[PDB]
């Protein structure tokens, strides 16, 4: 089929880098005030 | 010799090499008067 | 008998080891001339092996499918040779070490200078004591029954629980 | 004749004033780049850096690439270079976003707004420098 | 920050403070050990952790204790 | 003036403080409480620096100790000869050299062991031994055991002496620090009259009696009907029947034709197609020339007489504008200090160990050593490993003068202060060095070995899909190759033929081949290069943050080797320059294996071998260097898991004593790791928990036990590790080469 | 205990807990570990002294006479 | 409280001074009397020339500061050494010697802080103070 083509891709290299993203961003918020 | 070099061949580290060359003196002798013991 | 296991004086495989081991230093012997230190010295060589063989054989143990000796360790007196003399042998040699450094040590602590007479050995009463340390057993049985063996519990360091 | 000396008439500070580090030609150089440029603003700056990195991407993955011995080696190296850009201003935005959390300056890269416009003239100077690369190497045939 | 405790055993001994290389520790007056001194640590917020003051003391146990906790700038010893 | 001035009994020969154990130091004097005492005892026994304070009796004492390795290096030769006399097959050897296996040890049969009596040839039963002596002593012209026993003897005497001598200048006459710090004499007598004469009289040895005995040997006068050594020098007519130049006598070398000696002094070059070997009369020219280069260098440094150079004033007038006051200080440095010259001069020792390795397998110097591939082996990768060895050992001194005997007031503004103020910068840009070069050449490998899995040999970084030639390295070689006839027309042949030309042989065994450079080379000379750089790396940061850093700006107080500074700052484990040397040595020992395994493969496939009559050249694995050793896989399957086959199936063999040292230096690479990963406070309650037991049955020993110290845990996991990797690969090597070569 | 005496030490947290050693002085007054008991083993950090309450000691051996 | 004109030692400078965080953090200082002109050794890699009289110095941390007091104290016997931290607001903070004397003299002026009442293996075991904010000392 083509979801491998689909997904595989979609899975493993946008989703765990925006994933990487929301967590530097997170991890390097300052305190509130 | 003399009492100080008595007691230097008396230090820990010369007597442990003359005796253990002395075992192993009394285990080759025997090894090669008995060999290839083994079992009683 | 015991375990599936033959003697290896009918043991065709022990047979055919000390053949093959024959054989081989035979063959190696046609390097060397007739009457040679190393002609001499193989056919030492092949002779020790042949005496070995022998008396694998006639010493009684039991040989497996292998063809090598198999010792039996679990107390029947008809293989005692293996384990039990060697092992109250060593038993005894143990307990003669452990009882010549036993009493160096009591001896050399109540010496003016016992961290001393630990690196530089007093040799005259340590050979001593490496000489009374023979009737160890009966030795350690009368200090233990006067208390002189064990140190009572609570003489002893231990650690905060 | 001392050619090493202390950075700024001050011995205390972990630098030294090296030909390397403080001679005309490094000052001239340096402060002359984009990035150090006077009266550029971070649009500005973002632009050249960005056409500047984007215009030399192409040529690695177009030479080394899996499809050189392809039809299609410049394509796929564009495309790579599309697809590294959109990394590197992705990371451009996170850059932004983790350090300058609270501004309201703007006009100075160390501000959210003008890292955001820094950001903007990097992706579209890289877009551009690649394109145009992409362009030179299909009609190499000109040089 | 590390929390640095002196408990009673002391013997004003003034050698943790020589070992200390941040100014943690100072002598005070005391009445329980003879030389009328104890060792005392008005500025934790200084110590690093290296311990200088507990290999220092002489007491069969050690009368000055440091506790690892909260790191910070001047606990890392970072200078930049 | 420079005069010999010395105390006359300085010290009393008694064995009071032989009694005594921890006379030296202070503190160990007292007497033993804990079991470290012991280990300090080891550890301090050569310490003289911190032992006493005075240069003068820290310079008796070396000098002296000197002359005890002396007598142990001479016991040492001592040995090689009288075993080679007595327990060898030399004859048969000499007789036979291409046929006959060397060996010079025979085990006594006691346990079995008379297996490793192996058959080496000529009626002989004993140990192969692979040190190249037998060649050696061809080459000196040695044809019977008689000569050989009458050296040992002397070389017994000699040993005797030395031991006499470093008797009597520590306990009857010591020279004075006036005496030790005339370095400029002894610099003119270590020139002109160690090495210079030294050069002179081998020089003299090979022309009287190494030529004649080789040349009449090449030429098939087996060794009983060679003439005696004391004829032959002597006998000006026999030299001239040999040599015709020897009947002109000494006048043509008093008046200037010295090309009237063209016939034994000559610039041949190659390899004598007889023996595979160097030209015994090129070596005698070049021992001569040398001979007359030290002697003339050795004139330059002033002593008595006006004549002559200071080193102080050489250093003094070398400074520039980015180096302030240049070398100002350094020979002060250098007369004070003992650590800073051991550093340099273990530098340069273990430099040129490594270099005499590189040497002596492309220009094999005696005769019938090329066709021994077990000696260039063995000698190669012993002298490669000595190297390394002593490279750490500069770097560690270097550390150690550092951490002691430096001193802003001599060196204020000098090279040393101006080098300790960029040390971050220096540091760091290697740092990257470090990274770019490993990054990019094991990634190499890498890329490989993802593309040969993907199957996908068309984009490998190999000799036919991405090339990576080395260039450079090719000009050199053709540089090399032509080099006989435009750049050294008077030399006929190449230096080496590793450059380029014939293929040398003797019988069937190839001695010499030319060795090309492809990718697979540039690939592995890049690995050596990484690996050097962190070496560099590691040892250079020990030396350059001794005295303190960022984390600890007072390192210098603690002391040379310490543990740490406690886990304070993050933890500041392992920050002393003797950690440095710690951890420099693993990677030391990671450079040589990579560079011996390099060698090995290299040398098997594409040089050693066989040539028949037609040709044809087949070699030891079949040249499957240049296309295996582009991965790492090709490296674990092709050399690792191929050539292992000789050692593992050693048992029931001469070999196996290979088998069960290769096992057990498997065995002992593995137990320094309980050293290297644990930590002293485990070891200390399990040991306290011991101590309890025996406490329990009052034998708890005054002395009390103590975990080894922090420092020695390391140092015994280190010593552990190199002993069992070294003997892996010892064990490895020679089952190897002695099986199939 | 007393000067010259023989004492087990019962403090849980010292190295010669449960051990003897030899009472070297008793200070008067202050110091609230008042008896300095001497030591021949060495702790870890190498001292052979150390200072003890009278209740944590325990008298075995009264001085000689 | 601190001058920040006083001549500095004679430096050729070196790469082991603060970077970027002296500057925005904290720096600090340390002000002391020579009696000679004298070549000394910087807790920074270096050597430097102490002036006579009067001389200032900058640096990264307090523990660097105080190596360099003992570097003073026990090879020239210079104990004058004052230590300072500067913020960068440029408030001064004089830090070392607070009392007017070294830590190891007695005062009659000092409080004692962090000092238990009970010897060291006397304190609570860890399953008292479980789910609570206090700790074992
Ligand atoms: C944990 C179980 C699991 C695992 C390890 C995998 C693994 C795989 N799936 Mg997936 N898959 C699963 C369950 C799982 N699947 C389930 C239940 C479904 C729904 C029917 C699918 C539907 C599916 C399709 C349709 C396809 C794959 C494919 C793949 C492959 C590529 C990865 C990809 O992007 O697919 C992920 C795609 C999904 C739809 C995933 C759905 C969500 C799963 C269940 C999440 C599991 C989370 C786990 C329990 C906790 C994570 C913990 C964290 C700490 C890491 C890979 C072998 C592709 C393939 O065959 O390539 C050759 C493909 O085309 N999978
Ligand atoms: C701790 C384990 C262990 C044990 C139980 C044994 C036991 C034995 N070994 Mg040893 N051996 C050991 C470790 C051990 N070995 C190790 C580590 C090595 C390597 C160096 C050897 C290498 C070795 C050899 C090479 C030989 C022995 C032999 C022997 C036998 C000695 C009997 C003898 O001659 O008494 C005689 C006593 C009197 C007459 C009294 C005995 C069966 C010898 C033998 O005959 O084996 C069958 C023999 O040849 N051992
Ligand atoms: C693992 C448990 C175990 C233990 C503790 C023992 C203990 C003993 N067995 Mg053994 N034994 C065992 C398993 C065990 N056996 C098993 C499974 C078998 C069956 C194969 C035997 C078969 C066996 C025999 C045939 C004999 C012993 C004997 C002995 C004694 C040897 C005394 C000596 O030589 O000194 C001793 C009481 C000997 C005995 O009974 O001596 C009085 C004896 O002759 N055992
Ligand atoms: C570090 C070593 C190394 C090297 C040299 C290469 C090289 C290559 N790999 Mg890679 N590869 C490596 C490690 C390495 N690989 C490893 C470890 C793996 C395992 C994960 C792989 C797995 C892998 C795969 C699976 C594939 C490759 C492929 C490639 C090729 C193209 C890659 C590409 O598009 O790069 C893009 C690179 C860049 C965009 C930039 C590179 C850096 C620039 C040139 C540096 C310039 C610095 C400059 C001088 C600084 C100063 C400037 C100033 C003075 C102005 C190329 C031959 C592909 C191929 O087709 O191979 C033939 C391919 O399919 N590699
Ligand atoms: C021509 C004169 C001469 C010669 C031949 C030597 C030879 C030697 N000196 Mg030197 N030395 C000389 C003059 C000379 N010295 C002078 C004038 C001084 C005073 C300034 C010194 C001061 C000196 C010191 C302080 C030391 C040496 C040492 C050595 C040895 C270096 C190691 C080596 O290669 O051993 C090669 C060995 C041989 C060739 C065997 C022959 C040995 C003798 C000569 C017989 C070597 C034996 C070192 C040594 O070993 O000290 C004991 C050493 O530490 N020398
Ligand atoms: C220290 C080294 C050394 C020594 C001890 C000798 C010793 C000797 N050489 Mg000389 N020789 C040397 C180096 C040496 N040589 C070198 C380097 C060369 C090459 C230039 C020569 C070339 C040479 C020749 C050509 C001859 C000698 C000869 C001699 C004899 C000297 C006769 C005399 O004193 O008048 C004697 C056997 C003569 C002799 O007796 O030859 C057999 C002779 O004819 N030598
Ligand atoms: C010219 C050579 C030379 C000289 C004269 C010295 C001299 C010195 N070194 Mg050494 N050193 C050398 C080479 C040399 N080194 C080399 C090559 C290295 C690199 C590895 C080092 C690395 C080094 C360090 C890191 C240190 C020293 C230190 C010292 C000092 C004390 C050493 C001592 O007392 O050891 C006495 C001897 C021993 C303790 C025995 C060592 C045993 C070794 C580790 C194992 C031997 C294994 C054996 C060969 C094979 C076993 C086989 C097995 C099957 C049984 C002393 C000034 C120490 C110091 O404080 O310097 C001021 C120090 O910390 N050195
Ligand atoms: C295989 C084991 C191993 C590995 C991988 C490393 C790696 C490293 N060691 Mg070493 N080290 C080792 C064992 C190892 N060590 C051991 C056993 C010890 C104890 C003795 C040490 C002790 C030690 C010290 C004391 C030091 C090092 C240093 C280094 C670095 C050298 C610089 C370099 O080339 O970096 C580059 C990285 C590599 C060579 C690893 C493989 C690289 C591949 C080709 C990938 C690279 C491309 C890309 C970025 C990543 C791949 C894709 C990924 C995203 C999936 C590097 C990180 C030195 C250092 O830090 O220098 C800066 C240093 O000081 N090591
Ligand atoms: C300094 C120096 C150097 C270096 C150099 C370099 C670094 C270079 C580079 C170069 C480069 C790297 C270049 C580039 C260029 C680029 C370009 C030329 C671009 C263009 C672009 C464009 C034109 C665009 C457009 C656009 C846009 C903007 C957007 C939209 C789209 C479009 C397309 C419209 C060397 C080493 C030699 C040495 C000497 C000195
Ligand atoms: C195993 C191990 C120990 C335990 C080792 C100890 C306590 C020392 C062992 C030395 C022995 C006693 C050497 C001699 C061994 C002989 C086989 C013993 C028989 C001879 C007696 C007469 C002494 C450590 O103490 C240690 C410390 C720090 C880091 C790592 C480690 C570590 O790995
Ligand atoms: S026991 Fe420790 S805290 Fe008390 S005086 Fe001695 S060193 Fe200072
Ligand atoms: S932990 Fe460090 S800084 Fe704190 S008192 Fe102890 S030695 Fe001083
Ligand atoms: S394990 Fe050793 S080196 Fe590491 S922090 Fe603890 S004491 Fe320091």
């Amino acid at each position: 089929s083509f979801l491998p083509s689909i997904l595989t891709p979609l899975v493993t290299l946008v989703f765990p880098g925006l994933c990487f993203a929301l967590f530097f961003v997170l991890i390097e918020q300052d305190e509130i005030a | 010799m003399s009492n100080d070099l008595l007691k230097y061949l008396s230090t820990a580290p010369v007597l442990l090499t003359a005796w253990m060359s002395i075992t192993a003196g009394i285990i080759i002798e025997i090894q090669r008067f008995f060999p290839d013991s083994l079992s009683f | 008998d015991v375990s599936g296991l033959t003697p290896c004086k009918d043991s065709a495989v022990f047979k055919r080891r000390l053949d093959g081991s024959v054989k081989k230093l035979n063959s190696r012997l046609a390097n060397y001339t007739e009457g040679t230190p190393a002609y001499i010295a193989l056919e030492q060589q092949i002779e020790q092996t042949k005496a070995r063989f022998a008396k694998y054989g006639e010493k009684g143990l039991l040989c497996g499918a292998d063809g090598l000796p198999h010792l039996i360790a679990d107390g029947r007196l008809d293989h005692a040779g293996e384990f039990i003399i060697p092992g109250f042998g060593f038993l005894y040699i143990a307990g003669w070490i452990g009882w010549a450094g036993r009493s160096y040590l009591q001896f050399s602590k109540k010496t003016d200078k016992p961290n001393e007479n630990e690196i530089i050995i007093n040799v005259p009463v340590a050979l001593g004591m490496m000489a009374g340390a023979f009737i160890w057993p009966l030795a350690a049985w009368k200090e233990l029954i006067d208390g002189k063996l064990l140190v009572p519990g609570d003489e002893i360091t231990v650690s905060p629980r | 004749s001392e050619f090493v000396k202390p950075f700024n008439n001050d011995p205390f500070v972990g630098n030294l004033s090296t030909p390397v580090t403080t001679s005309t030609a490094t000052k001239l150089y340096l402060g002359n780049l984009p990035i150090y440029r006077k009266g550029l603003s971070p649009l500005m700056r973002g632009l050249e850096v960005g056409m500047a990195h984007g215009y030399f991407l192409i040529g690695p993955f177009y030479i080394l690439g899996p499809l050189r011995n392809s039809p299609n080696a410049l394509l796929v190296g564009l495309f790579s270079a599309y697809g590294l850009i959109i990394i590197l201003t992705l990371a451009l935005t996170i850059y932004g976003l983790a350090s300058f959390q609270d501004n309201s300056t703007g006009s100075n890269l160390e501000s959210s707004k003008g890292w955001r416009s820094f950001t903007s003239g990097f992706t579209v100077g890289a877009l551009g420098g690649a394109s145009v690369a992409y362009v030179l190497l299909n009609n190499v045939s000109f040089f | 920050s590390h929390s640095v405790r002196v408990y009673d055993t002391c013997i004003g001994c003034t050698q943790c403070v020589r070992a200390c290389p941040c100014d943690v520790l100072e002598m005070v007056p005391w009445d329980g050990c003879k030389a009328g001194q104890i060792a005392s640590a008005p500025r934790a917020e200084d110590c690093i952790g290296c311990k200088r003051c507990e290999t220092a003391c002489p007491t069969d146990f050690l009368s000055v204790r440091v506790y690892l906790g909260s790191e910070t700038t001047r606990s890392l010893g970072l200078s930049y | 003036k420079v005069r010999v001035i010395v105390d006359k009994d300085p010290v009393a020969t008694s064995f009071e403080k032989w009694a005594q154990p921890g006379h030296f130091s202070r503190t160990l004097a007292k007497g033993p409480k804990t079991t470290t005492w012991i280990w300090n005892l080891h550890a301090d026994a050569h310490d003289f620096d911190s032992q006493t304070s005075s240069l003068e009796d820290i310079s008796r004492k070396i000098f002296s100790a000197h002359f005890g390795q002396l007598a142990i290096i001479f016991l040492w030769v001592s040995q090689a000869y009288f075993h080679g006399a007595r327990f060898s097959n030399y004859s048969a050897w000499l007789q036979n050299p291409t046929a006959i296996k060397p060996s010079a040890q025979v085990v006594w049969p006691i346990v079995g062991q008379e297996i490793l009596n192996g058959d080496v040839g000529g009626g002989f039963s004993g140990v192969q031994i692979t040190s190249g002596v037998f060649q050696m002593w061809r080459a000196s012209g040695i044809t019977n055991e008689t000569e050989l026993y009458w050296t040992a003897m002397g070389g017994l005497v000699m040993s005797a002496l030395m031991v006499f001598a470093g008797w009597f200048h520590y306990h009857k006459a010591a020279p004075k620090l006036e005496w030790f710090q005339n370095v400029e004499s002894m610099m003119n007598h270590h020139l002109a009259g160690l090495l210079g004469l030294g050069c002179l009289s081998w020089s003299g040895h090979q022309i009287h009696i190494s030529l004649p005995i080789n040349k009449l040997l090449d030429a098939g006068v087996a060794p009983q009907e060679i003439p005696l050594p004391h004829e032959l020098l002597f006998n000006q007519d026999l030299m001239a029947q040999l040599y015709p130049s020897f009947k002109k006598g000494l006048l043509p070398f008093f008046t200037l034709n010295w090309s009237e000696y063209s016939d034994f002094l000559t610039f041949k070059g190659g390899l004598n197609p007889i023996t595979g070997s160097l030209w015994l009369s090129d070596t005698a020219h070049h021992h001569l020339a040398l001979a007359v280069l030290f002697i003339f260098a050795g004139h330059m440094y002033r002593t008595n007489w006006g004549i002559g150079h200071s080193m102080k004033e050489i250093l003094e007038a070398h400074k520039g504008p980015l180096t302030g006051e240049g070398h100002k200080g350094l020979y002060e440095i250098l007369t004070t200090s003992w650590h800073a010259q051991l550093a340099i001069n273990l530098a340069m020792m273990g430099s040129l160990s490594i270099i005499v390795a590189h040497h002596m397998y492309a220009m094999p110097p005696y005769p019938y050593i090329g066709v021994d591939y077990p000696t260039q082996l063995s000698l190669f990768t012993h002298h490669m490993w000595i190297g390394g060895f002593c490279i750490c050992g500069a770097a560690a001194h270097g550390a150690i003068f550092m951490v002691r005997d430096y001193s802003p007031v001599q060196s204020y503004n000098n090279l040393l202060d101006r080098v300790l103020r960029h040390r971050d910068a220096i540091i760091s840009h290697l740092n990257w060095v470090c990274i770019f070069l490993g990054t990019h050449s094991f990634g190499f490998y890498i890329h490989n070995d993802t593309m040969r899995a993907l199957g996908r040999p068309q984009d490998m970084f190999s000799d036919k899909a991405i090339q990576l030639q080395p260039i450079f390295a090719k000009w050199v070689q053709s540089l090399h190759t032509l080099a006989p006839g435009s750049t050294a027309p008077n030399a006929l042949a190449t230096s080496s033929y590793a450059f380029g030309g014939d293929v040398v042989a003797v019988n069937g065994k190839i001695a010499m081949m030319p060795i090309t450079l492809g990718t697979a080379d540039f690939m592995v000379h890049h690995i050596h290069a990484f690996t050097i750089h962190v070496t560099v790396l590691i040892l250079l940061k020990g030396v350059l943050f001794a005295r303190s850093s960022r984390l600890i700006p007072d390192k210098a107080n603690l002391g040379f080797r310490f543990p740490c500074d406690g886990p304070g700052r993050g933890g500041t484990c392992q920050v002393s320059a003797w950690d440095h040397i710690f951890l420099g040595l693993f990677w030391m020992y990671n450079c040589i294996s990579v560079v011996i395994f390099h060698f090995s493969w290299k040398m098997q496939s594409d040089v050693w071998g066989t040539i028949s009559s037609s040709g044809k050249i087949s070699h030891v694995t079949g040249g499957n260097f240049a296309n295996s050793a582009l991965t790492i896989n090709g490296w674990l399957r092709d050399f690792l898991w191929s050539q292992a086959s000789q050692v593992i199936q050693s048992y029931g063999s001469a070999l196996s004593a290979y088998g069960l040292i290769f096992l057990g230096a498997h065995f002992i690479w593995a137990f320094s790791l309980m050293f290297l990963f644990s930590g002293r406070g485990y070891w200390q309650e399990l040991i306290e928990s011991i101590v309890w037991a025996h406490n329990k049955l009052k034998l708890a020993p005054a002395i009390q036990p103590r975990a080894l110290s922090i420092t020695q845990g390391r140092a015994v996991g280190l010593a552990h590790y190199l002993l069992g990797g070294i003997g892996t690969t010892w064990s490895f090597f020679l089952a190897r080469i002695i099986s199939v070569g | 205990i007393s000067r010259g005496s023989v004492v087990r030490i019962m403090r849980p947290e010292s190295y010669w807990f449960q051990e003897c050693g030899s009472v070297a002085t008793i200070a008067k007054g202050g110091d609230r570990y008042p008896v300095v008991v001497r030591f021949e083993k060495v702790n870890y950090a190498g001292v052979a002294t150390n200072n003890f309450a009278m209740d944590e000691l325990v008298e075995v051996e009264a001085p000689p006479a | 409280l601190l001058n920040l004109q006083i001549p500095s030692p004679t430096f050729g400078g070196s790469t082991g001074g603060w970077l970027r965080a002296a500057e925005i953090e904290e720096k600090y200082a340390i002000t002391w009397t020579s009696k000679k002109e004298q070549i000394f050794e910087m807790p920074t890699s270096g050597a430097a020339i102490m002036q006579k009289g009067e001389n200032l110095l900058y640096l990264a941390k307090k523990e660097q500061c105080l190596a360099l007091g003992t570097q003073l104290r026990t090879l020239f016997k210079i104990s004058d050494y004052k230590i300072y931290r500067i913020f960068p607001n440029s408030e001064v903070q004089y830090l070392h010697p607070k009392d007017g004397v070294f830590p190891e003299k007695l005062n009659e002026g000092r409080v004692g802080v962090g000092n238990i009442g009970y010897s060291i293996g006397k304190n609570p075991n860890p399953v008292n103070v479980k789910f609570t904010g206090k700790n074992t000392f």
